[PDB]
């Protein structure tokens, strides 16, 4: 695989697509 | 976070498998 450059959006479906049916948690710093 | 390195710099697909449940 390769690397990422990822913002926003992008990031949630990235997460998605590695994740699968084990779901994830998307956390930002606030 | 991984958050804002994916974006301000780079993150491979392996990194953020550890966000997976």
């Amino acid at each position: 695989f390769v690397n990422q450059h990822l913002c926003g959006s992008h990031l949630v479906e990235a997460l998605y697509l590695v994740c699968g049916e084990r779901g994830f948690f998307y956390t930002p710093k606030t | 976070g991984i958050v804002e390195q994916c974006c301000t710099s780079i993150c491979s697909l392996y990194q953020l498998e550890n966000y997976c449940n």
